[PDB]
């Protein structure tokens, strides 16, 4: 039987963070705006020639329900924490759900991926830089996506997947 | 005066029960009477017809989303989005209507209905009115809502005006 | 807000289950056999004056998967324990069914209720005696249902919740 | 030789692809018979417009109930149920076409398309044909699958036949 992987996408609202994992999980691309009030997902792959299935569970970014966060956070292996490149707040919140993460996993060691996401549009208020340095002082991956043309988006997730063998 | 309106309400086109509101203009009267107007249908558009998109047994039913009838959409009769006219009422039981939102100021046309106390949404969403009649026709769209507010049935505005 | 009760319905194939579990729901009899894979439910209810909502998870029953009844067991909260009274053999699965949530939850101090469905029916094979008397031996209550008719529907799941708060002392 | 089927799937109805399957007659030819039947609707009733109700990405896409369109019904050529007849074939990987059932001896027209090996349920399911062009239509199919089998989308056998 296949090993199976519980990934979970975190971020503020309207990063991208279902059009992330539609896209991986459907090759479609969600051009309107539905707010998620919380979707699992289950995919088989083959990663670094291990047959795996992902268990993907696509949250909720609002400040109001972050006591309920606190049970994504237990039973998922790792957390793409996902911000856009034009939405300079979503970046500063990653901060935030990082320490939550960390706090409630009780573990400096959790696998974890950085995601710029939206990288299609010229506007762009985090540079790259700002972002690759935010990543390496946390010591994870950092990925630059567009889910809009497809970009980054296996690598995101194939990257935490390989995250936590790593870890496991 | 304070005007009421009702939804005929079917389920997979099964006729369930009429719902009525009591819409407080007197509070705010710019959010009562988009409501009050879309379901009359005297604009051009509104409410007969679209669906409960979002059932969630023990929080709210949502609906309202005519433009494009899975949960993304909907307008006002103002335009795209009007303002938070104010957060002078609170979710304080069952009952409540409230207008839902995508951040402040992003009023359109979308709506719920709340099964129980939601205080939480207090001074986010702008509570406009009350169930008067039919409250009984809201519990049983429960039966039919999930955890995350996807339904098992199409519930459906099948008629709705102004009484 | 109100208290959530985690509910998780099992028992042999064919016991009534899912029938019991969307008669509780939907309030209609599922006349048809849709063999469940997992399901789960919401629903809110006053039970002795106070608003509780329910989680309710329908299990599947197969042997050929009873190694994998672990997750669902470790965290539901109290569990409906339902045989057919028409069928011996559902009543004798029952032992083992409360045997693997004592084993998975590690205690002998679980919320359950023991229920004998299919009551309508005229074809008994397991007496309420019987039934009454196991119970009694495990310390739980017992009920029995018809989800045709809907008889002790609300009554098992109803109590099944106000065993939970004694285990819960609240 | 061994006849060949082909199912039109449709997502939404709209086209996705074509599947094809070779039904083993040489080793199962009564249970072939059946899903041949079904697949030309020459008996009066079969597997066109119907739906795969239950999909679970890692496993296998299932369908077949064209009487009620639930996963519960279903009908063979035989009658409605008819008896394993045998359990020569395995479960051995992707494209393995197999009858499902409730129990011993009670294959209808629900059938599944395995999308990996499943071997414990050798000796339980009747394996009579495999996937012969188009399996990445099944594995496209799994993208709109889920944990307990609902389907995010209408899948449909939108028109099918022998070739
Ligand atoms: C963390 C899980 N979780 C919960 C929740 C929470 C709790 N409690 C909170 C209170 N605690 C007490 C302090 C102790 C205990 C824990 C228990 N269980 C749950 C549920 C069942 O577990 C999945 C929710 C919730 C809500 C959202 C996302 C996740 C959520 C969400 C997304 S978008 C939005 N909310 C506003 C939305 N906007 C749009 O739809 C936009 C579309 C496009 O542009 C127009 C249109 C909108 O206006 N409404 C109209 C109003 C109610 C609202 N939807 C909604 O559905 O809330 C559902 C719910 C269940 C009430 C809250
Ligand atoms: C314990 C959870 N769980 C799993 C399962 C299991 C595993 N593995 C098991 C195997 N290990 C390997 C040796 C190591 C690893 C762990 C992982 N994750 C899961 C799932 C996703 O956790 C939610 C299943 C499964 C299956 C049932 C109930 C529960 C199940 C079930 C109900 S009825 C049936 N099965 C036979 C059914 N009959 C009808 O539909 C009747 C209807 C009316 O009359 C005509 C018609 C039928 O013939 N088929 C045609 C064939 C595939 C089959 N359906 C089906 O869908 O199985 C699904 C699935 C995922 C393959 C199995
Ligand atoms: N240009 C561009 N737009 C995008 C991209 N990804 C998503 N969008 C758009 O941005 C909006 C938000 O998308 P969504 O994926 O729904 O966001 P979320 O991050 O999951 N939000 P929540 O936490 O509220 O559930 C949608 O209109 C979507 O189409 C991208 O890569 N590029
Ligand atoms: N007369 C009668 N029939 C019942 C009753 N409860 C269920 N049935 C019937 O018995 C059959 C099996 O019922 P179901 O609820 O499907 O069972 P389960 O216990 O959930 N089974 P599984 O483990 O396979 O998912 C169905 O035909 C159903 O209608 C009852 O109280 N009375
Ligand atoms: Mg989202
Ligand atoms: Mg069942």
């Amino acid at each position: 039987g296949m090993t199976e992987y519980k990934l979970v996408v975190v971020g503020a609202c309207g990063v991208g963070k279902s059009a992330l994992t539609i896209q991986l999980i459907q090759n479609h691309f969600v051009d309107e705006y539905d707010p998620t009030i919380e979707d699992s997902y289950r995919k088989q792959v083959v990663i670094d020639g291990e047959t795996c299935l992902l268990d993907i569970l696509d949250t909720a970014g609002q400040e109001e329900y972050s006591a309920m966060r606190d049970q994504y956070m237990r039973t998922g292996e790792g957390f793409l924490c996902v911000f856009a490149i034009n939405n300079t707040k979503s970046f500063e919140d990653i901060h935030h759900y990082r320490e939550q993460i960390k706090r409630v996993k009780d573990s400096e060691d959790v696998p974890m991926v950085l995601v710029g996401n939206k990288c299609d549009l010229p506007s762009r208020t985090v540079d790259t830089k700002q972002a690759q340095d935010l990543a390496r002082s946390y010591g994870i991956p950092f990925i630059e996506t567009s889910a809009k043309t497809r970009q980054g988006v296996d690598d995101a997730f194939y990257t935490l997947v390989r995250e936590i063998r790593k870890h496991k | 005066v304070n005007p009421t309106v009702f939804f005929d309400i079917a389920v997979d086109g099964e006729p369930l029960g009429r719902v009525s509101f009591e819409l407080f203009a007197d509070k705010v009267p710019k959010t009562a009477e988009n409501f009050r107007a879309l379901s009359t249908g005297e604009k051009g558009f509104g409410y007969k017809g679209s669906c409960f998109h979002r059932i969630i047994p023990g929080f709210m039913c949502q609906g309202g989303d005519f433009t494009r009838h899975n949960g993304t959409g909907g307008k006002s009769i103002y335009g795209e989005k009007f303002e938070d006219e104010n957060f002078i009422l609170k979710h304080t039981g069952p009952g409540i209507l409230s207008m839902a939102n995508a951040g402040p100021n992003t009023n359109g046309s979308q709506f719920f209905i709340c099964t129980a106390k939601t205080e939480w949404l207090d001074g986010k969403h702008v509570v406009f009115g009350k169930v008067k009649e039919g409250m009984n026709i809201v519990e049983a769209m429960e039966r039919f809502g999930s955890r995350n507010g996807k339904t098992s049935k199409k519930i459906t505005i099948a008629d709705c005006g102004q009484l």
